[PDB]
């Protein structure tokens, strides 16, 4: 009852297979994701098994998308029913128009918790990963280290809890 | 000096009599097999299996994965390091595939190594022979030096497209035969072109630049539509599955097999030339050898999953639909290079005979795998509207 | 009728022209540079020629492994400190080279021109016959050696302990995870130009010294790869020199290189050196030192001057935290020795004398803690005492770089005893570092790597071990040991009886 | 035990060091090159030569040697061990002789080898491609089944011949040179059987027993002068040069040549036979090198020597002249094969055109360099005779 | 359509038809035995498959040799006196081999059953590997050893001394000239059967035990290529037995094969083995009761009986003369030191008393000759003493078997003290055993060798060395030398002021 095998893992493989409905799962990866994933979870309560649970509700979700959309649906429509090369061109643009890293940043990931795969088909996602991911590294690696860490821990927003340097 | 200033522990008296009174009496567990804990695909655990499973650090979240916890670094945003989003095809383990032929990096070199020195060797011996004489001028400089040559920008581009896989595969066993399959890709287009080279040292005139042979890619008309499937594979697909398995259970089956096989290895002979042929033989040599680690990862591992068998087969039957248009198409336009060839070549009756072989062959080794319900009639009319 | 044939060279002449342009021709990756297409690569190798010449290496290589060093039972006169070392050293540097291929395939689909594709393409493969050879020799050692746990499954046991998570930042994510320059920078312009390539010349040295025969014909034959793999790093640099965005990225992704490989392999290479043989063949500090400043800092760095590449602005830091930093390691790695996949040795007196006189003071911090633990029975099982107790007694909490995963220990190392702790939407994260720090605040989407603390936190130390599988074929014993002696060998219960629970250290500040 | 019982001087302590301790200094000779007093063909001394020259223990009585004195035993009789008794052709020394190829056994087994693994991985995936499919049914029960096949007897006579050359060399670079021409052949002969042996496993009903090719080669008509010069050079000549010389200078350089290339190798294609030829380009390969080996022997060292050319190209005149008529005759039977093709197969013009080409090649690389005065016209029309 | 292929054996299946019959299919060679027209072999192999087996010995082989061996120095780190015993033994089997090649060639023409061609044909081709196998422990020890000179150069300088000739006569002529079948029974049914298959084993032991890692790595390679020669010697006992021809020859061949090999490797091997070794690995003698009377004359020999075949008849004597046999020899081999390749040692103290504890009374004997010689400066190069000197002053005349070429000193000789001088037709003739005897007596012809002492009548010794290029490369050390150090090495003038001169000591009979 520990790293591989554990209760917390056991209760969330029955939660999963009580789902029956590709709205349904796609909207309860959609919130966990939103609770459990990326620098902004909603709390790290579930810090040592979210990885594992988020990809068991992957595969419910991606099982069931395959039953419930069609060949050209499966290849261009978000489990939401969206247009997969929309959103695509539209986070880019967005992306592109962002004023600093800051911005760029919370869209990047942002991204990632609403249209990771099932949700996005693969090619699109990747695609964006590949565009949205060269914008917010142009942004962020320009003059990396002008601002000193006194300043960058506030602009993080960081709390600051123990310093100690000889 | 001889002896040389560097004493080794192994050899020297008073450092191995220190390393002999620090070795225990007898080994300090008996079990001497690295891998033990691997399951074994056959009877024994394989040197193959051992060198190869598990070396790919995956955590538990990552089907088949040994290790724990997310990755130390990863890419700006948060995409992992290796993830389940790289693939619509979902597994109860990424390692479970096995190459047939049992692969690592020494037996592969070793195998391409002997048949590189024999094909130099060959080379040696077909120009001392001069088994050139009896070949077709005409066949020599138009259809090996324009329509074979530019075939190799074909291969090259199933080559590339394998780069994404490289970096991507969820798993060892599955990236190494995954180099494999394109790395043999790459060697065909350099024996493509070693062939042109060949050529232009025992033919006076005879041009080895890939010029013509390029024009004919980049802006012909009898391999167009096939170059625009190729850079559709490469370029336009993110996935690393869909992209070898379109690859290498649709595209090269069906056009890939034809152009080699039911092209030029059944005519080039005909035009006595017996040369262009050598290489051919390690082209499906190869294509043999690739198609058994294709059937068993996308059939025998994901095709028949105990989880994601139906899920896995509805991605695959999609994906074969998605590209076989293209290829069916890529097919059409080669067609059109019959007419090219002079009368009496060849005739309808064999140009049928021989589509039907690719397409059965093709329904036979991978379609039906996946339940993919094709019409050979169909396709094959389909392709033959491409005629004259 | 005159023999006639084709070689290499002569193919790979029209190579460049194999590559053919249209719209989607462009890499699949996140990248801020644009590599030039009509760069060229320096070796004109086609996929057959490359086999032939690997393949004369596997086969001088191999019958030397399967024939004479056999016949001589190479695989057992060797001291029992190096069996155990090599058990990390080769399966570390095992998923380097692993990852090292996923990172060249990143690389090759980065490159536009058919030339630098093919080059990275050797490495891709080349990467793939390291795999294989460092898995060759753990599994050499397993088949002939005094001790082949850790040898035999080290793929999964490297899971257990905190050593192993430093290693995949340096030689896994680092390689792959990031802007494809980014990880080129990691694998080849600094990993392999500073560390690795010397280091491979470095391990086969010390393996002779303690008769360790096999990794010198195994490694050596790495070796003869390594100038390919130079050429690659060197020329990726070169592809995207004329770009505008080079002067404006370049040294920063190289700096963040610099310090990231640095930041594990100065610590880490030089406890597996000093600390993981009987026999020296020269003190860790010359060699940093020489490796580090000349010839990379130096050398290797000044030739790419030309293209706008700058000394790392953290070097002066680097040596600075340098000098004990694997000495401060060794004392965490065989306090924490339970949740290894090797055995460890202390210091014997020949050994200790050797420390001193290297380094000067070592004795009074290092010497005198390691004869208190071995005096109060940390080798005897029936002591009840692990020296993890030891640091909890005197509260001396060893925390985990959220970054770079190394253990450090502020309350008593001798070197770098800086801490930054900070709280962010729910998470405590503990930093080493000024330039760890930084890269944890403007990217902390990237580093969100859970540590052994926080992991194990609340389980009894033997659940962990026998849940990941730490025990030897009897199912009882433990595969890590606190001696290398063949007798009084830990058992799972010996652990248990202690129970020690993992606690997360960063709660202290709660 | 875990160390073993048995000591060894290299690692263990006492052993080495008392080992250590009686060595000297330094070399006691800084020349560390075996054979250096051996005359070097080329630039610099090769691996291949060093090994080889004067492992012959001939005394100077024999054109060449370092030792002296007579044989310690002898034939019952008197009978030299080796002698110049044993042929008819003089040198001023008989090691001057160089395998161009500078094969030594390593070297020869290891290339064989390649070929022998690549064979293997080419008839798998030949089957697995199916390839068999488009072969013509009368071509490959007739033509490859009883004619190829019957002509592995022609090769297996041949290789025969080489037994007493084997026996009498007068030196090592010749021996080692004539033993790999023999062996080169039996392999030929028994790849011939391994096509019959394969198509019996793709090919339902296909007999792989050699009783049909034998009673061709035995009793046929194709195949009987051709069986009748095998035999007498194989038993009716006891000179080992003349064996080798004939066999390789004048039988299988005709004869074989056409055979090989001029028929199989040129019409199996036509057939959709493109597995004979692979075989074939084995044979050429083989046929290529040992003409190098051969050339060197008979023409560069016996032909051109400084004091015996005039006298060894009278010789092999002399020979050329006798093997010449039978080997006429040989092909002269073979034309009768023509006869037995589907209709429209081949011309009298394609035949005589690829008569020529074998005729010419024999004038330029055997017949010109001992000044034997050969018109082609009248060894083609003697030939074209057998026509029916 | 399934991956199919076809493997030797089913080719083999229907080889032994390839041969035919015309009238003059039969062998050229001289014979009183007719083997069986339908003889079948024991192994199913075809050329590419014979290659492969051999090719994949090769890579480990040569692999072993040029790496790991290589970079542990083998070549130097062997006892000086064992480098030595290399150069005799290693080129001296050589030309075993050579000649092998040539005698299985005969053996090839003499089958008639395509099978039993097939299997001669297979050690033709393994003979002339053994002789390039042979050819490279000498050219390794001639590139990486302690003494180059007679390893680099056997081939020529060989001819100086009068144990090359015995050689060429069991391991030359003694495999080509005569019967084909007698020729077979010298070669494979006592040849390799009884001496060099255990031979061959036994020469990595000694090699082992003096720190010899390359004859090891080459000879244990050449052995397992072996099984099939013993099956080649094994069916030309039974290709004959049903032939009326064999109960009247077989046995009379088989005693001349047996007598001619073991009067020439009895006293040689052992030789070579006690006196060329510092580590010894077992006394001569019971090594060689085991093979010749053990495992020769009851296992192997019995096994035939069936056949028709019986024990040796000079076996009884073969065993009398052997004890003492190679002690008699090494007193010859010392005392004419300036004829050889190679370096010679006195035996030191503490080999004496190994000799004297394994052969009793060898101490009395040879023990005290070798003290004196020393007492007369045998190993300095000022004394102007040789060790044959001595045999004139004291009326020791060597004389030489007509036959066998064995030297041997009747006066002086622990084993046989038998001589026999004959006058035929001008000619003086001198025999040291009846069978030797016999065959001249009956085979005059056969037997007409001259031997050093004819061909060096009249002759200054240091003219005979210089003539035949007995030098190292300074043009003026001799290659042979009385001792095994490292200074103090003989030259050639050392040997002209000796002025000693050859004369044929058959000379003095009326
Ligand atoms: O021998 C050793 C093995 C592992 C470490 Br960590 C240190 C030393
Ligand atoms: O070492 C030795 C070399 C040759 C003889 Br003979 C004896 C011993
Ligand atoms: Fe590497
Ligand atoms: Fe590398
Ligand atoms: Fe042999
Ligand atoms: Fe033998």
């Amino acid at each position: 009852l520990g790293i591989h095998s554990n209760d917390t893992r056991d209760a969330w493989v029955n939660k999963i297979a009580q789902l029956n409905t590709l709205e349904k799962a796609a909207e309860m990866l959609k919130q966990f994701r939103m609770d459990h994933t990326t620098p902004f979870r909603n709390s790290y309560e579930l810090d040592n098994d979210y990885l594992w649970i988020e990809a068991k509700l992957e595969e419910k979700v991606a099982v069931l998308k395959a039953r419930a959309f069609n060949e050209v649906d499966f290849r261009h429509k978000t489990a939401f029913g969206e247009d997969a090369k929309s959103v695509l061109d539209g986070t880019v643009a967005k992306m592109n128009a962002a004023k600093d890293k800051w911005e760029a940043e919370k869209i990047h990931i942002g991204f990632r918790q609403a249209y990771k795969p099932p949700i996005m088909p693969v090619n699109y996602f990747l695609d964006g990963e590949r565009q949205l991911g060269t914008r917010l590294m142009e942004l962020r690696n320009l003059n990396y280290y002008d601002t000193p860490l006194e300043e960058l821990r506030k602009q993080r927003g960081v709390r600051v809890v123990h310093l100690q340097s000889p | 000096s001889m002896l040389g200033e560097r004493r080794r522990g192994l050899t020297d008296p008073e450092m191995a009599a220190v390393i002999l009174k620090a070795l225990p009496e007898a080994p300090l567990d008996g079990n001497n097999k690295m891998g033990y804990f691997v399951t074994p695909r056959w009877k024994r655990l394989t040197e193959y299996e051992a060198l190869t499973v598990y070396a790919q650090p995956n955590a538990d979240w990552i089907a088949g994965g040994l290790d724990w916890g997310d990755w130390t670094q990863k890419f700006h945003g948060g995409r992992p390091s290796w993830g389940n989003e790289t693939t619509e095809l979902r597994t109860v383990d990424w390692f479970k595939h096995r190459d047939p032929l049992r692969r690592w990096h020494a037996p592969y070199v070793k195998d391409k190594a002997e048949e590189w020195r024999y094909t130099d060797r060959f080379l040696q011996g077909y120009s001392a022979d001069g088994q050139i004489r009896a070949m077709n001028p005409t066949w020599r400089d138009e259809f090996i030096n324009r329509y074979w040559g530019a075939f190799l920008f074909n291969e090259y581009g199933l080559f590339n497209a394998h780069s994404q896989g490289a970096r991507e595969a969820l798993s060892d066993v599955t990236r190494v035969s995954l180099a494999f399959w394109g790395f043999d890709k790459i060697d065909i287009a350099q024996m493509i072109q070693l062939e042109r080279g060949f050529l232009a040292k025992i033919v006076p005139g005879f041009d080895e630049s890939t010029a013509v042979p390029k024009a004919e890619w980049t802006n012909g008309e009898v391999y167009k539509s096939a170059r625009l499937a190729v850079e559709g594979l490469w370029q336009e697909v993110f996935d690393w599955n869909e992209s070898a398995f379109s690859v290498h259970a649709v595209y090269d089956a069906l056009f890939g097999q034809f152009v080699r096989r039911e092209f030029f290895q059944r005519l080039a002979p005909r035009f006595g030339d017996n040369l262009t042929p050598f290489f051919i033989n390690q082209a499906q040599t190869y294509f043999q050898i690739a198609k058994q680690g294709v059937q068993d990862l996308y059939y025998n591992c994901l095709g028949d999953d105990p989880e994601f068998s139906d899920y896995n087969r509805t991605v695959m039957r999609n994906w074969t639909g998605k590209w076989l248009e293209p290829t069916i198409a890529a097919l059409r336009d080669f067609m059109g290079l019959f007419a090219k060839l002079p009368a009496g070549t060849t005739d309808k009756e064999e140009i049928t005979a021989s589509l039907y072989r690719v397409v059965d062959d093709w329904i036979e080794d991978y379609a039906s795998r996946i339940d993919f319900k094709a019409d050979r009639d169909q396709i094959v009319k389909a392709v033959l509207a491409g005629l004259k | 009728r005159a023999p006639t044939s084709v070689n290499a060279q002569e193919v790979h002449r029209w190579l460049q022209s194999f590559n053919w342009d249209f719209k989607n021709n462009r890499t699949k990756y996140a990248t801020k540079y644009k590599m030039a297409n009509e760069t060229k690569e320096q070796f004109k190798l086609i996929a057959k020629e490359y086999a032939r010449m690997e393949a004369v290496k596997d086969e001088r290589q191999f019958g030397s492994l399967q024939d004479a060093l056999t016949r001589l039972n190479a695989g057992v006169r060797v001291h029992p400190k190096w069996n155990e070392t090599m058990k990390v050293v080769s399966n570390f540097l095992e998923v380097g080279e692993y990852n090292a291929i996923a990172a060249t395939g990143m690389l090759w689909d980065s490159a536009q021109a058919a030339e630098q594709k093919n080059g990275y393409l050797a490495q891709v493969l080349d990467e793939i016959r390291h795999t294989h050879q460092c898995a060759y020799v753990n599994y050499y050692f397993a088949k002939n050696g005094q001790d082949p746990a850790g040898h035999n499954d080290a793929r999964r046991t490297r899971t257990i302990g905190p050593l192993w998570k430093g290693m995949k930042r340096v030689f896994s994510d680092g390689f792959i995870s990031g802007d494809a320059v980014e990880c080129s920078l990691n694998l080849q312009l600094v990993g392999e130009a500073c560390f690795t390539n010397p280091l491979i010349v470095a391990v086969t040295e010390w393996a002779a010294a303690n008769g360790d025969e096999i990794t010198p014909t195994v490694f050596l034959s790495i070796e003869t790869d390594e100038l390919r793999h130079m050429a690659n790093g060197y020329q990726t640099v070169v592809s995207i020199a004329n770009d505008p965005a080079s002067a404006k990225y370049l040294n920063t992704d190289l700096n963040n290189a610099f310090w990231t490989q640095q930041k594990y392999f100065t610590p880490v290479l030089g406890m597996l050196f000093e600390y993981g043989s009987k026999f020296k063949v020269e003190p860790w500090v010359k060699t940093w030192d020489r490796w580090v400043y000349e010839d990379w800092g130096g050398i290797w760095i000044g030739r790419l001057g030309k293209y706008g590449v700058e000394s790392p602005r953290s070097l002066k830091d680097a040596k600075q935290d340098a000098y004990w930093a694997h000495h401060d390691l060794y004392l965490l790695a065989y306090a924490l020795w339970p949740t290894g996949f090797f055995r460890l040795a202390l210091p014997d007196q020949e050994e200790m004398e050797w420390f001193e006189a290297n380094y000067p003071g070592w004795y009074d911090h290092y010497g005198k803690i390691y004869e208190e633990w071995r005096a109060r029975g940390c080798e005897d099982p029936s002591s009840g005492f692990i020296p993890l107790m030891w640091f909890i007694e005197n509260n001396h909490p060893i925390y985990i770089d959220r970054v770079s995963q190394v253990p450090f220990c502020p309350s008593l190392a001798k070197g770098a005893s800086t801490l930054r702790v900070h709280e962010y939407n729910g998470e405590m994260h503990t930093f080493s570092d000024q330039w760890g720090e930084r890269m944890w605040l403007a990217e902390p989407e990237r580093y969100e790597c859970q540590n052994i603390f926080e992991q194990y936190e609340g389980r009894e130390l033997s659940e962990v071990i026998a849940e990941l599988h730490g025990l030897r074929s009897d199912g009882k014993t433990l595969i890590a040991q606190p001696h290398v002696r063949g007798d009084k060998l830990w058992t799972l219960d010996d652990i248990k009886r202690l129970n020690c629970v993992f606690k997360n250290p960063v709660k202290a500040f709660n």
